[PDB]
């Protein structure tokens, strides 16, 4: 009837593929060449049940000099998607220590989405073998789920940019959560 | 009358804001009882209906 | 707006197209919180120049 705007913001460490996500989510084909740091100023259409939704897509990166602008684009968000890397075990226990409280500070009783990219890489023999060169092993399924339990998470799933697996999926329960109206307030002063 | 028709994207006049108000609840936000307002109000207020 | 028209608007969307990235350049927010959201499309609606 009349498209409903719904506000996106997208939060993770570098590297994990946040932008090309968002790219891929996009125009439907990867970029080989060039990525931009950040993907800008765009609004695309998703229908989900029944209703048709304008979703504006922000990004946050922190490489250089964004960290300080990155305040400003908390405000007015509807949704957001909490992104870390499965090829990267690093990601996953900083969305405790950082990520979060900043999300909580800015904006508080916004639902998150909690999603681990680039499942390809998780089986390549590359990751693989660089990751038991430190004892260690690709972020498994599990703790994925046990975080999202643990930290409030709306819903947990896992993208794949290059082969574009999970994407849509993804981007309509992350609008179906944003289309939802929170409940009320709790503890209202008198 | 531009904005609503043109060939490139038009925008629809039942769109609302954050606060939920139309087009018609902003027009009734601005108006005035003095002559020199209600005047237009009243004009804009028709043709956007209609 | 020198009387109405500048002759740099056509200019500078000339070399944003030409360089890429006319989409982002067209429709960039404000960012201080006393006038988020102003877009350059509001500017011209309201200095009233169709
Ligand atoms: N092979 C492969 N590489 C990917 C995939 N998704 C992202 N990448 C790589 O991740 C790199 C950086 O990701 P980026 O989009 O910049 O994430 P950001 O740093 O958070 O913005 C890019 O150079 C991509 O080549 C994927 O599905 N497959
Ligand atoms: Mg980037």
């Amino acid at each position: 009837m009349a498209a409903i705007r719904k506000k996106l913001v997208i939060v993770g460490d570098g590297a994990c593929g946040k932008t090309c996500l968002l790219i891929v989510f996009s125009k439907d084909q990867f970029p080989e060449v060039y990525v931009p740091t950040v993907f800008e100023n765009y609004v695309a259409d998703i229908e989900v049940d029944g209703k048709q939704v304008e979703l504006a897509l922000w990004d946050t990166a922190g490489q250089e000099d964004y960290d300080r602008l990155r305040p400003l684009s908390y405000p007015d968000t509807d949704v957001i998607l909490m992104c870390f890397s499965i090829d990267s075990p690093d990601s996953l226990e900083n969305i405790p220590e950082k990520w979060t409280p900043e999300v909580k500070h800015f904006c508080p009783n916004v639902p998150i989405i909690l999603v681990g990219n680039k499942k390809d890489l998780r089986n390549d023999e590359h990751t693989r073998r660089e990751l038991a060169k430190m004892k260690q092993e690709p972020v498994k399924p599990e703790e994925g789920r046990d975080m999202a339990n643990r930290i409030g998470a709306f819903g947990y799933m896992e993208c794949s940019a290059k082969t574009k697996d999970g994407v849509r999926e993804v981007f309509e329960m992350a609008t179906r959560a944003a289309l939802q109206a929170r409940r009320g307030k709790k503890k209202s002063g008198c | 009358n531009y904005l609503t028709e043109n060939p490139h994207k038009k925008a629809d006049m039942r769109r609302q804001d954050s606060r939920g108000n139309t087009v018609l609840h902003a027009l009734v936000a601005i108006a005035d009882n003095t002559r020199e307002n209600t005047k237009f109000v009243t004009k804009m207020y028709d043709l956007l209906l209609l | 707006l020198s009387n109405g028209r500048n002759d740099t608007i056509p200019v500078l969307l000339d070399i944003a197209e030409r360089t890429g990235n006319m989409r982002e350049f067209i429709n960039s927010p404000f960012r201080d919180i006393y006038y988020r959201g102003q877009t350059a499309l509001h500017i011209a609606i309201e200095r009233r120049c169709k």
